[PDB]
């Protein structure tokens, strides 16, 4: 079954826009903008933990990603937890400075095949 | 809940209404003196709940209820399930929005719905 | 105030872009001789020599010697391929970098305001390395009291002041119009220089009335949604518009709507 598509409650003001709260929202968009890291964390967790997209962690990550996508529409921050950070990346990434771990998933096999073909 | 003493005999005055005069008047039964009233006020009491005097400390009247607690919601900074939820208005928004306060003594994190 | 003359805006903007780039220092282009030479000449030749100097591989020390040794269509481009010269500006916590009149695809807002082609400027807030601003540089968290409360940094106030007061470049002062959905995710915003003919508020009210929206994010999204690249077509009045009712299904206590943005078109309209 698909996940619920119900969004957050809209926020309505009691006064018209004075061209200041819009600036506040625009500046606050940079803060707590975790749209680009949720996908990476989900991919890392799927590659590490077997039986991916079945545990509650994947569901929580999907809900957080949906909320982050909805952030551009409604002012609901994603609120990325600290304990959900991967702190590890597979071979098929450009984060050379970050620690690299050998992945044994299908993506790891595909990357190894590509590396062998190139070499 | 107001009283005044007439200058003629220094005795209490009771309010009365006259149909012909159509104005508030104060006269006492002690002496014969009628005086004009001021502000047309005969009763003014601030509403208070101090009825059970010297009894609210022994028996808990529950004047200030405690906020409810839930365990379904999971905190973000820490992995603690217990949290406090309540409804309150925002700075400028309308309606009631659900809030959450973490119950972990070492977390101290609050977030909205 | 140093110039105090009728110096053109385009040449001044090009000179500012040259100064911002690592080509000519500030004092090397602030002398009286250079502005005296560049004041009265041919505009096209001046633009050509300025862009040639911009194309210099190394840093130029003497611009006077270089410039001594060196010596309508916009509407058609917009109607053909929507080609416009839009100024792009980068705002950093330390300074501001002006890229210059880079060619880019034109949007809808400039179709009916093509005369003020130079008044539109794209402003992007980046770091010193022209990268995205880290979350730690804005609103750093601090534990004060029983609960943690974020503390706004000086960069936050600087960005607010830049957005409010605006950016002044020569005899112009750019004002905030709106920002598109794509620009919101890239920290970009449109700015328009107010003029005696049309001001920023005039364009804002010409686009539509946004006082009906009471949501901060929704109002910004609706104001910035009309900035995508498009091809101009014929004009249709508001006399022949249908109001076909939609269909809604409510199952399991959930509101499911089939028709979200679907519509109906005819064959003649498609041919036209
Ligand atoms: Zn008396
Ligand atoms: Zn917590």
């Amino acid at each position: 079954p698909p996940m619920d598509y119900a969004g957050s409650r809209p926020r309505l003001m009691d006064h018209d826009v004075t061209l200041e709260e819009i600036h506040k929202f625009f500046v606050d968009y940079m803060i707590s903008d975790t749209l680009g890291v949720i996908s990476t964390a989900h991919l890392v967790h799927a590659d590490r933990d077997p039986e991916k997209a079945r545990s509650q962690k994947c569901l929580e990550l999907a809900n957080l990603h949906s909320r982050a996508v909805d952030f551009a529409k409604t002012g609901a921050p994603a609120e990325m937890p600290y304990a959900l950070k991967p702190r590890e990346f597979p071979d098929f990434l450009e984060r050379f400075e970050k620690p690299t771990y050998i992945s044994e998933s299908v993506f790891g096999k595909l990357y190894r095949a590509v590396k062998s073909s190139l070499a | 809940s107001t009283m005044k003493f007439c200058r003629e005999c220094n005795n209490i005055l009771y309010p009365k209404e006259d149909k012909e005069q159509k104005i508030l008047l104060y006269a006492c039964r002690n002496c014969d003196h009628q005086e004009v009233a001021d502000n047309s006020c005969v009763y003014r009491n601030e509403v208070h709940h101090s009825v059970s005097e010297r009894t609210q400390i022994l028996t808990d009247v529950a004047s200030d209820p405690t906020l409810p607690r839930t365990k379904a919601v999971r905190c973000s900074k820490c992995q603690h399930r217990e949290a406090v939820f309540f409804q309150a208005t925002a700075r400028g928004e309308e309606g009631m929005t659900l809030f959450f306060v973490c119950c972990n003594p070492n977390c101290g994190h609050r977030w909205r719905e | 105030a140093i110039l105090g003359l009728e110096f053109p805006y385009e040449i001044l903007f090009q000179l500012n872009a040259l100064v911002h780039a690592q080509k000519i220092s500030l004092f090397a282009a602030s002398d009286m001789e250079l502005i005296k030479i560049l004041r009265g000449m041919s505009l096209e030749t001046a633009l050509v020599i300025l862009k040639k100097l911009h194309q210099q591989s190394s840093i130029c020390y003497d611009p006077v010697f270089f410039v001594k040794t060196q010596m309508a269509s916009a509407y058609k481009r917009l109607t053909e391929q929507n080609i416009m010269s839009c100024q792009r500006a980068y705002v950093t916590p330390s300074k501001i970098y002006l890229l210059g009149p880079e060619l880019e695809t034109a949007n809808y807002v400039v179709k009916n305001f093509a005369e003020h082609v130079s008044d539109f400027m794209r402003v992007t807030f980046v770091e010193e390395d022209w990268s995205k601003l880290p979350a730690n540089a804005l609103s750093v968290n601090s534990k004060e009291g029983y609960f943690v409360k974020p503390s706004r940094t000086n960069i936050y106030n600087r960005v607010l002041s830049i957005l409010g007061e605006g950016i002044t470049v020569g005899p112009k002062r750019f004002e905030f119009l709106a920002f598109s959905a794509s620009q919101l995710r890239g920290n970009s915003v449109w700015m328009f220089a107010s003029n005696e003919k049309v001001k920023a508020e005039d364009i804002r009210e010409w686009m539509g009335c946004f006082r009906k929206i009471r949501s901060i994010s929704k109002c910004a999204a609706r104001m910035g949604q009309l900035f995508s690249a498009s091809r101009q077509t014929l004009i249709v009045r508001a006399q022949d518009v249908e109001q076909i009712p939609d269909i809604e299904v409510t199952t399991d206590g959930a509101d499911y709507c089939f028709s979200d943005g679907i519509g109906k078109i005819s064959l003649a309209f498609a041919k036209q």
